[PDB]
């Protein structure tokens, strides 16, 4: 009789016709992603176009009922995740130029060529040659033609796209009560009715802010120790004092450092902890790969995979007659069904890659009790982070020597711990000044705090003045140098790879601690500990349900955002940048003083 | 005494086509002898469990009638055929008393009830006004009146239409896959007891 209940009924019939749709378009998507034909295309797009406009219709009829009479907070978050308007606020015809310009973004960016002058008969994509030539040449000119020639095509097919896209998107979430384009995508993170556990959207930038200010040290010492090693690559052009050359981190935005190790490598003469020669001796399958990631899983205490996992996975490149994507996914098609799309490889990257998707697929499976419009994270960070830590437990020389990939007479010294940390400080610690420097751009100009004709005099400032990377050229207007990126050119938002990165140091103390764990952070193993577990799985089962920050507070006692586990993974390795860059200068000034 | 006149629980258990859990299937049992045995010694059943009576001695005492109620309900909801369970199935399908005497089987039919279109031959309530009465069967198509204006027949707004459909695919997980249930409820009258098991000798 009154609106709570009338909004229950309505929130069973959504369920059940939500889920229904749902698998369909799941299972169209998965024959599109495992056999690539174009009957499989038209199927994906007409089990798409039923969806969206399924959705569409039920968010009409969601928003009669208003939500200041419902007390439930289930219920209300249920109608506050359906209620949104999303890009249908707007005109027709703008809604329509919106959609046009964010494909033709994608055809851009997708579809990307930059070749050689004088040399036009064929031309070298991004994907399969830049890729290549920004990770592994070593001469400057050739990454400085390959770096100026794609930023400066791209940029000038891009810039007008993005400035018409900034307008739309700002006046899209306007018309949808947020303040900017940078309010919707913090609203993610907005927790509103809870007592003791209230998030605002504008909390997150100081919060950031306030991780990244005990960021920053460790990073400088980092950032000094990179430049001294590449000093020896690079005998002239990089300054002392000054800041990284741009075309020389080793990929092709300089997000992630990891193509670095072999320039930058502590202790060369000692081997790494590559387990690939003894899975190619042992003759190990995709298939026991995947067992193995199951009995890690079934060691901590989480539920095995299911029978339709084994049967409807496709855990193997099925041939050349029959294409697939072979990038790794893993599936939640609904009903009970959950699948990993991985076309393996014997090797240790392709065991970790596994082990993270399984962990994707046990978070995906915990939540399967609650509703569908609660069947996520509870942000967008936790449902990565829940991954990359599994990626963290299964590549320890302890779990590698449990399962019989590491021998058992392996010295463990503490050079190859020096050294595997940097390999994985230029993989993580490397990436968070780019991704906060990244989202705090993209915040300004949502914002309109950065105007319109000098937005590349700011990021460049940005970038000497946050992550330490020159620009080898000045740029003007002309230039859309942020463009460049996958996520920035399609519209996603790039925080999450910043909250993920602290969740999951995060959830490794709390899970370490759960375990009793006697040594350092790093060397942590959550194998044969049923605890670690039962203290995960209380908040894989929560899934959208609860606030991050109850989720949070559930795994590691605290409600907020801690830097502290990162750098107490860190530590030695600090201590031991600390003691190499006595002679170097920690820091870089701000001046063009390298070029 | 030869033993002849069998119970047919070949109808019921190996039927082609069972029912809908809104509209299930029931047949009365009388005037034969049957015996249990052929039940016990099927392997596929998930449950057989039993209320008030032990499994074990079936075959000796004996009862008046034997309802059989034959449906098909999803994974999940197995738990919800039992005394005192509250759902969708318990609420608005199938409701058994809290003095039950009797059994529940069931079992797994994806060989037989899944399509790789989905099966939407198998449908449910979902909504309904109160809770049913213990053996009651409800097969009345109108529609459920969620708010203060009237349907007037139509769907819509605050209207649904409560039969939903149970659209099994074989690729589902197990909780959702069509598992197929028959409830044997033994009654007791003043009428002389005819269901009697079989005698040995
Ligand atoms: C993939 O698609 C082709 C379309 O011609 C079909 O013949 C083939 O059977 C499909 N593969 C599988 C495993 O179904
Ligand atoms: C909210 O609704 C769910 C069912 O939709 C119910 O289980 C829960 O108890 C309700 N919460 C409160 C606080 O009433
Ligand atoms: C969605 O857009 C409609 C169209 O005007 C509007 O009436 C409604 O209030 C919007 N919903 C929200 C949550 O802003
Ligand atoms: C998962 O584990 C249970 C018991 O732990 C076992 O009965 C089941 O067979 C396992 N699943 C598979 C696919 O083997
Ligand atoms: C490793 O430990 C030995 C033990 O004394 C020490 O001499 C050496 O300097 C240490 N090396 C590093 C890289 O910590
Ligand atoms: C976990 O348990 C299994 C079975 O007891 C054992 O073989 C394995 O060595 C254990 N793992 C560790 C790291 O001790
Ligand atoms: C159903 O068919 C099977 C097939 O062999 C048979 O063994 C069984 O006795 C039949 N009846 C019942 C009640 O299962």
């Amino acid at each position: 009789s009154t609106i709570e209940e009338q909004a229950k009924t309505f929130l069973d019939k959504f369920n059940h016709e939500a889920e229904d749709l749902f698998y369909q378009s799941s299972l169209a998507s998965w024959n599109y992603n495992t056999n690539i034909t174009e009957e499989n295309v038209q199927n994906m797009n007409n089990a798409g176009d039923k969806w969206s406009a399924f959705l569409k219709e039920q968010s009409t009829l969601a928003q009669m009922y208003p939500l200041q009479e419902i007390q439930n907070l289930t219920v209300k978050l249920q109608l506050q995740a359906l209620q949104q308007n999303g890009s249908s606020v707007l005109s027709e015809d703008k809604s329509k130029r919106l959609n046009t310009i964010l494909n033709t973004m994608s055809t851009i960016y997708s579809t990307g060529k930059v070749c050689n002058p004088d040399n036009p008969q064929e031309c070298l994509l991004l994907e399969p040659g830049l890729n290549e030539i920004m990770a592994n040449s070593l001469d400057y000119n050739e990454r400085l033609w390959a770096w100026e020639s794609w930023r400066s095509e791209v940029g000038k097919q891009l810039r007008p796209l993005y400035e018409e896209y900034v307008v739309l998107k700002n006046e899209m979430a306007r018309a949808n009560h947020y303040e900017d384009y940078g309010d919707y995508w913090r609203g993610d993170y907005e927790v509103n009715g809870v007592d003791g556990y209230d998030y605002s959207r504008g909390q997150l930038i100081e919060d950031v802010e306030h991780t990244f200010e005990e960021i920053k040290p460790l990073y400088e010492h980092l950032h000094a120790y990179v430049r001294a090693k590449l000093m020896n690559a690079y005998p002239s052009y990089i300054s002392p004092i000054g800041c990284l050359p741009a075309h020389l981190l080793g990929d092709m935005w300089g997000r992630f450092w990891t193509n670095l190790y072999s320039l930058t490598v502590p202790f060369g003469q000692k081997p790494n902890i590559d387990v690939t020669d003894a899975m190619v001796d042992q003759a190990w399958d995709a298939q026991r790969i995947f067992k193995e990631a199951e009995k890690f899983f079934v060691s901590v205490g989480l539920p095995n995979m299911t029978q339709g996992f084994w049967e409807n996975s496709m855990l193997t490149d099925p041939g050349n007659v029959q294409k697939a994507v072979c990038h790794p996914t893993a599936w939640d098609l609904g009903k009970g069904d959950f699948r990993i799309l991985m076309c393996t490889k014997v090797t240790m990257d392709d065991f970790l890659t596994a082990h993270h998707e399984m962990g994707h697929i046990q978070y995906d499976m915990a939540y399967a009790a609650q509703p569908f419009l609660l069947r996520n994270g509870a942000n967008e960070g936790f449902h990565e982070a829940v991954g990359e830590i599994m990626s963290l437990s299964a590549a320890t020389p302890k779990h590698l020597k449990s399962i019989g990939l590491l021998s058992p007479d392996f010295q463990e010294d503490n050079e190859t711990e020096i050294n595997f940390l940097l390999k994985q400080a230029l993989t993580i610690v490397g990436t968070l000044p780019f991704t906060y420097m990244l989202e705090k751009w993209r915040w300004m100009v949502f914002k309109g705090e950065i105007p319109k004709d000098q937005w590349m005099k700011k990021w460049w400032e940005m970038k000497r003045e946050i992550v330490g990377v020159v620009e080898p050229v000045p740029h003007d207007e002309t230039y859309c140098d942020p463009a460049s990126l996958f996520h920035v050119s399609n519209d996603y938002s790039f925080i999450r790879y910043y909250t993920r990165t602290l969740y999951q140091f995060q959830f490794q103390e709390a899970l370490c601690q759960a375990a009793k764990h006697e040594g350092p952070l790093h060397k942590c193993d959550i194998s044969n500990s049923t605890e670690a577990g039962q203290k995960l799985f209380n908040m894989l089962r929560l899934g959208k349900s609860e606030p991050w920050t109850l989720a949070l507070e559930n795994v590691v006692g605290a409600k907020n955002m801690n830097v502290r586990p990162l750098l107490n993974y860190f530590e030695p390795l600090f201590t031991w940048l600390k003691d190499q860059n006595k002679n170097s200068f920690v820091g870089w000034s701000t001046d063009w003083s390298p070029y | 005494p030869n033993i002849t006149n069998l119970c047919p629980f070949d109808e019921v258990f190996n039927a082609t086509r069972f029912a809908s859990v809104y509209a299930w299937n029931r047949k009365r049992i009388s005037n034969c002898v049957a015996d249990y045995s052929v039940l016990y010694n099927f392997a596929p059943f998930f449950a057989f469990k039993c209320y008030g009576v032990s499994p074990t001695k079936l075959n000796d005492l004996c009862f008046t009638n034997v309802y059989a109620d034959s449906f098909v309900i999803r994974g999940n909801e197995v738990s919800q055929i039992a005394p005192g369970q509250t759902g969708n199935i318990a609420d608005y399908n199938y409701k058994l008393p809290d003095d039950f005497t009797g059994c529940v089987i069931a079992w797994n039919s994806n060989k037989l009830d899944s399509k790789v279109g989905g099966n939407y031959n198998y449908l449910y309530r979902l909504f309904r006004k109160s809770n049913l009465k213990p053996f009651e069967r409800d097969i009345s198509t109108e529609i459920y009146q969620a708010g203060n204006k009237p349907c007037n027949g139509v769907a819509g707004f605050n209207c649904y239409f409560p039969l939903r459909s149970y659209g099994f695919r074989p690729t589902y997980g197990v909780g959702h896959q069509p598992y197929r249930v028959v409830v044997l409820s033994f009654e007791l009258l003043h009428a002389p007891a005819t269901v009697c098991g079989p005698k040995k000798s």
